[PDB]
């Protein structure tokens, strides 16, 4: 209410609107889950098909970084692009440099001064994203982070991102994750997502799972979800 | 001039002459020829001396920046890149013979070596410097793999004190630096 | 927003004071008032709905009470329970989050 | 009045500008307190931590961020600001150290900083970092230090050191604490720098929400507490 | 409504905001400076907000050269800038003609940079006037110059808070031939006719220009001095 | 004999101030606690805000 | 030329020669080798005269920048780092070869400087041209921690063999001592080679010679 005109200015109270409205353009994105093991990290990504025009397979908002590094986006698509091209250079050029996988902390790290750096100037507007990212490696085990349109940049067990933020952690919070492998946590997270919005404002929406821990041995992929078929034949067994 | 460095199962084991000649005058009799750059972490030098000077300061930088960075013990193979990348993006102007080992909490002792060109390789013992091609004769006749660190000091001992008697530029008096996960234990012998 | 200096002198307003919101344990004392007039089992939680609630004002806590009497009023039940105050925190403390400009002290 | 409406980096009538004094409570919107002490050859940094979540972590929650070896820092006010800061306080400590030979001294490292922030705010179309910065480092011939720089660009530096959120009041306690001329050894600096957070917010709480980052001259090494002697202390300053 | 921004004239009168940097200037903590026979004498006042803080990190009275004096009345954070300008500045003559620079070539040059931020059109000027001072040449010298790139030479001025008051007081006071330590008297007698009841040897910093150099006196020297000198 | 300049409003805040700062104590008058009183609670410490650019 | 230095118990004395050869003749008999860094630090030269002269007045201005930007006295370590990453950056072009000493904190601190960048600490050093001679008498008769006049008379020696042997110098050795406390610079410290008296009064005359045309201009 003002004075939100700018990147760069600031309120009577002390904050920046833009940032406040860029943080609040990723809340009507879809909702994206995320969650880590004691030997690995899973996604989870409620995806709705637009009415009959998809291709079941386009856009997937699960990226691919690094070698074991992969997005799990939330918020406008095309951006979302771009700050993972970013990314995929800012591993490149440590690749490059020192000729070993990025640690996640730097990783994130520089990413989220990358993003400051966009919200800093004001010829430019804040990203309207919001994404996570997971690794897994042998002597550092899984780690989870977590980037906001504005750049703060910390570290999690679980977390979700999109209408259902609050709704999905709720019981995200009630498992007992470490005594977990991520082999169940593939089924909890297809009925995480399988729990919130049926039916009620939308249609039919769909599930991509990404996979990375030791299972893959350092590796990160989507899983074979047909294989095991896990959601569905215990998705109808969730809603009783 | 000589400089020489031999792992062993607790750590690695370094060595050098000192005798900084130009032609055929000595400039400096006694010359600290091994640089820290970690704590955990050396390199030894030959070739020109200003250029690893200048080499050996900045990988300093560099390493210590990115160490800062982690917040973690940087590792040996890091530091090796770091002079690889250095070493062959300038090897129209250096001379370096940079030779890089040091005890890493993950990976134990290592040794890797930089010859003049750029490659950069790991090896399980390394001379280096223009007097080692005669110890580089009998380093594949006295060695035995799984040595003590006393047996590598009196390896090291004789090495370095054969090529030094002989090599016209070695010479001088030994010095020797032992790296392991305890500490780095420094000393000047002659014998 | 606009008032005077001279209102400002002492002599006029020669003792001025300041109220916080609450302390977190002002939190549970109006909770704890505004725990009166509802049927319940004696078993509501005072600090799920002090810490997780916030509020800041007895005349939201008032709303906490009469939307938890709304949902014993829904599900057909004299007593409030635990978690229809719970319910209240949900969405009482959601519709509490559509206002801006959460600041006034004048000059 | 404004009138201006303080949109760009000019001098308004009477005579400030506005924009650096709405960038002062730009730390407020953080949500968090700081306080520094010195007192003798040792330094204390006492700083709370908010996490509402368990599914949040506790590791890297620290705003205790070691700039160097010896030099160790605290940040309050927006995260975003106050991390941009800190590589830079990191890349300037490193280019001193390439430069000059040496280890930096904590005052140099202020006066960069707060130049930095400077021509942030001297040339405008940048926002101006709103976010301030307590420093602390050993140095030779001189003790500990304990340092303040500001989002405008200037430092000071002192004994008792506060800023965040509640430190007119944390202020007033250490005008009325630092006034005896006791010395300080180094559980009394503990012990005030916890009980003045513990009476200025009025908690008394775990051992597990702030976080204590010391300094002494008898390891010149940034250090990061345990919980465990953290809680050592706290039932060691319990009568 | 108007002037907004720095690239345009007035309908009639002047740089309104150049004119908001001298009320700043005129707005900040005060000073007095007095040129003697033999020395020149600066005086600032300067005031711990509480009883916290330590009077040996920031200083005000600041030496450019080796018998080159300079204090400011305004912001700091301005002031270490243009201080390290002048710095730099200094320096490159004293690189290019192996001697010490004099102090009107400093006053020209500063005024150049100066004027450079008066230029349009995104930078703002400094808040800071300046006091310059140095012993070139036998005859010592005393120049202010301004945010507005001008400068001048007294005798003795001030610049701060009741500078006019001060002014009439350097008026009646002060005169042509004293000095140093009468200076020194005249001039803590005018920061005292303006300043704060607690006057110590901290809240005030004072510098002198001998013929001999620059110095910048201790507060022992303060303390003996100001041990109720009138 | 005191300096920081008090105005006659100033000074008459200063002495109601002092003589209901010891009434409200259930005093007789002043023993030259509420003087200083109202020195160290009306000066008022030059604002708060700023000490930046003085 | 034939400077040296040396380290004593408490720190640094300084010799030099002052005979400036511009190829085979001698163009000067005074020339200050020994120049001004700091209030602690000194510097001799050697080599080619002006790139020493430009690069040491350079560094100095520098170091005199940060010492005032600082507030304290400077350290040796620093002078040493900006001179070596300035040699090295014109890739041996420049020819300067130096002798860097002060006393700082830590005490008193030798470098030498071999121009493309290579440094060294040591505890005594000859540069120069006539080097050799000066570092035959040190190598000759250095003994660690020794005291004040026993290290002047050492140099003294030293500069003085590089004297009797070639490009040494006609001038009067000049000497600097740097202590922890007391800075000295002597220039007429032992002149052994007086000049001979001439012979001959080989004074011209007033109009032994042709004069074409005549000018007289006044001045104030
Ligand atoms: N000479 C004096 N001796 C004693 N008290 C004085 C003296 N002058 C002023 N005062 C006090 O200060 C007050 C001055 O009158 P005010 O009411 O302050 O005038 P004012 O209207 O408020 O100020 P303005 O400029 O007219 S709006 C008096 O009521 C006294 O309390």
């Amino acid at each position: 209410t003002g004075y939100d005109l700018s990147a760069s200015t600031f309120s009577p109270d002390g904050r920046v609107f833009q940032v406040e409205y860029a943080m609040k353009a990723v809340e009507n994105s879809s909702t994206a889950i995320g969650i880590r093991c004691k030997d690995g990290v899973v996604f989870g990504v409620e995806k709705l098909v637009l009415s009959k025009l998809y291709e079941e397979g386009s856009n997937k908002r699960l990226f691919n970084v690094d070698r074991h590094v992969g997005m799990a986006v939330a918020g406008l698509l095309a951006d979302a692009r771009s700050l993972a091209d970013i990314a995929r250079e800012e591993a490149s050029n440590f690749r490059s440099n020192f000729g070993y996988n990025i640690p996640l902390k730097h990783l994130a790290d520089r990413v989220a001064m990358y993003v400051h750096a966009y919200t800093l100037y004001s010829a430019v507007r804040p990203f309207g994203c919001s994404f996570m990212l997971g690794s897994y490696s042998v002597n550092d085990g899984a780690q989870l982070y977590m980037i906001d349109p504005s750049g703060v940049s910390y570290g999690y067990w679980g977390c979700a991102i999109g209408k259902a933020r609050q709704a999905a952690k709720t019981e995200i919070e009630k498992l007992q994750m470490k005594e977990m492998t991520c082999r169940d946590i593939v089924k909890e997270v297809a009925k995480i997502i399988y729990i919130v919005h049926d039916e009620v404002k939308d249609k039919a929406f769909e599930l991509e799972l990404s996979w990375v821990g030791e299972l893959t041995n350092g590796r990160h992929e989507i899983v074979p979800k047909d294989i095991r078929e896990e959601a569905e034949k215990y998705a109808k067994e969730s809603l009783k | 001039t000589t400089i020489m460095a031999v792992q062993f199962d607790g750590g690695v084991v370094l060595g050098a002459d000192s005798r900084t000649t130009t032609g055929s005058y000595i400039a400096n009799r006694v010359t600290d020829k091994l640089t820290p750059i970690h704590d955990r972490i050396f390199c030894c030098r030959s070739g020109s001396a200003a250029d690893t000077q200048a080499v050996a300061d900045a990988v300093t930088y560099q390493l210590g920046f990115h160490s800062i960075e982690l917040n973690e013990p940087p590792l040996v193979h890091t530091a090796a890149s770091l002079f690889k990348e250095m070493c062959y993006r300038y090897r129209e102007d250096l001379m370096a013979g940079i030779i890089i080992a040091g005890w890493d909490p993950q990976e134990g002792g290592q040794v890797y070596s930089v010859p003049m060109g750029g490659m950069m390789v790991r090896q399980s013992f390394a001379i280096g410097g223009s007097g080692s091609s005669y110890i580089y004769g009998y380093v594949d006749a006295t060695y035995r793999e799984g040595m003590t660190k006393e047996e590598c000091l009196q390896f090291t001992a004789n090495a370095l004190a054969l090529a030094m008697e002989r090599d016209g530029s070695s010479g001088g008096v030994i010095r020797l630096a032992a790296i392991a996960e305890s500490g780095v234990e420094r000393q000047v012998l002659l014998g | 927003d606009t008032l005077d200096p001279a209102l400002l002198r002492p002599g006029r307003l020669d003792r001025k004071i300041h109220i916080d919101l609450p302390n977190e344990q002002a939190r549970l004392d109006i909770l704890k008032i505004h725990a009166g007039p509802i049927t319940k089992h004696g078993e509501i939680d005072y600090e799920a709905i002090v810490k997780l609630s916030d509020g800041f004002n007895g005349a939201d806590l008032r709303n906490v009470c009469t939307e938890a009497g709304m949902f014993a009023i829904r599900a057909d039940h004299d007593f409030v329970v635990q978690e229809d105050f719970m319910k209240a925190v949900r969405k009482v403390a959601d519709s509490k989050k559509l206002e801006s400009k959460l600041d006034y002290k004048p000059v | 009045s404004a009138g201006f409406d303080r949109h760009i980096t000019i001098f308004s009538p009477e005579g400030r500008l506005y924009q650096v004094e709405y960038a002062f409570k730009a730390i407020n919107q953080g949500g968090l307190t700081s306080v520094a002490v010195r007192g003798k050859d040792c330094a204390v940094i006492v700083t709370q931590k908010k996490v509402p979540d368990k599914l949040l972590d506790s590791s890297t929650v620290t705003h205790l961020f070691k700039i160097t070896e010896n030099i160790g820092c605290v940040m309050t006010g927006m995260t975003a600001d106050s991390r941009s800061q800190v590589q830079r306080a990191r890349y300037e400590a490193a280019n001193w150290k390439y430069k000059y030979g040496y280890e930096i001294p904590v005052d140099m490292l202020c006066k960069r900083i707060a130049d930095i922030s400077q021509v942030y705010t001297q040339n405008a179309e940048m926002r101006p970092l709103g976010c301030c910065m307590i420093l602390i480092g050993i140095d030779e011939e001189q003790g500990p230090q304990v340092y303040k720089c500001d989002p405008a660009g200037y430092y000071c530096g002192f004994k008792a050191t506060a800023a965040g959120v509640k430190q007119t009041e944390s202020t007033s306690f250490l005008e009325k604490k630092v006034k005896k001329k006791f010395d300080w050894t180094f559980e009394q600096t503990v012990e005030t720098a916890i009980t003045c957070l513990s009476t200025v917010l009025s908690i008394d709480f775990k051992p597990s929400e702030i976080e204590v980052g010391v300094v002494t001259v008898e390891n010149p090494k940034f250090r990061i507490l345990t919980e465990a002697e953290i809680d050592a202390h706290l039932v060691a300053l319990a009568e | 409504g108007y002037s907004f921004s720095l690239t345009t004239f007035s309908p009639s009168g002047k740089l309104v905001q150049i004119e908001y940097a001298l009320a700043a200037v005129a707005g900040g903590a005060p000073s007095v400076g007095i040129k003697a026979a033999n020395g020149v004498v600066l005086a600032t006042e300067k005031k711990q907000k509480s009883i916290l803080y330590d009077e040996r990190s920031v200083h005000k009275v600041e030496p450019i050269t080796k018998h080159i004096g300079l204090v400011y009345s305004g912001m700091g954070p301005d002031y270490r800038v243009l201080v390290h300008r002048a710095r730099k500045l200094a320096q490159q003559y004293y690189l290019v003609y192996q001697e010490p620079i004099p102090t009107a070539q400093l006053v020209q040059r500063v005024a150049s940079v100066m004027q450079e931020y008066t230029q349009s059109g995104g930078v703002r000027p400094f808040g800071v006037s300046l006091l310059i001072c140095g012993w070139n040449e036998g005859r010592p010298y005393l120049f202010q110059s301004d945010p507005s790139g001008a400068y001048f030479a007294w005798k003795a001025t001030a610049m701060g808070k009741n500078y006019v008051n001060g002014k009439t007081f350097l008026e009646k006071r002060y005169n042509e031939d004293l000095e140093l330590e009468d200076a020194i008297h005249t001039a803590i007698l005018t920061l005292k006719e303006s300043f704060e009841g607690q006057m110590t040897e901290d809240n005030i910093e004072v510098g002198i220009c001998n013929e001999a150099g620059f110095r910048r006196l201790t507060p022992t020297e303060v303390k003996d001095y100001l041990a109720a000198i009138a | 004999a005191r300096p920081d300049k008090i105005s006659g409003a100033d000074i008459n805040s200063i002495c109601q101030e002092s003589g209901m700062l010891a009434v409200r104590e259930n005093r007789y008058i002043v023993l030259a606690k509420d003087f200083e009183k109202a020195y160290k609670t009306v000066i008022k410490k030059d604002e708060q805000e700023h000490e930046f650019y003085k | 030329t034939t400077i040296a230095g040396v380290v004593y118990k408490d720190g640094i004395v300084l010799g030099a020669d002052t005979r400036a050869t511009e190829g085979m003749v001698v163009a000067d008999k005074n020339c200050s080798k020994i120049h001004f860094i700091s209030p602690n630090i000194y510097c001799c030269g050697a080599g080619t005269a002006a790139d020493t002269d430009m690069t040491t007045q350079l560094i100095s201005s520098n170091l005199e920048l940060h010492s005032l930007s600082t507030g304290r006295l400077p350290r040796v370590v620093t002078a040493n780092r900006m001179l070596k990453q300035m040699l090295f950056r014109y890739q041996g072009y420049i020819g300067a070869a130096l002798v860097l000493g002060g006393v700082d904190v830590t005490g008193p601190h030798l470098y030498s400087i071999y121009p493309h960048g290579s440094t060294d600490k040591l505890p005594y050093v000859t540069m120069g041209s006539g080097s050799l001679a000066a570092m035959a008498v040190f190598e000759d008769k250095f003994r660690p921690d020794m005291e004040e006049e026993e290290a002047k008379n050492l140099v003294s020696e030293a500069i003085a063999a590089g004297i009797f042997n070639d490009l040494g110098s006609g001038s009067n050795i000049d000497l600097c001592v740097i202590s922890k406390n007391k800075l000295d610079f002597l220039r007429p410290y032992t002149v052994p080679n007086k000049k001979g008296t001439r012979l001959g009064r080989y004074r011209c005359e007033k109009g032994t010679t042709a004069v074409l045309t005549e000018k007289i201009t006044p001045l104030e």
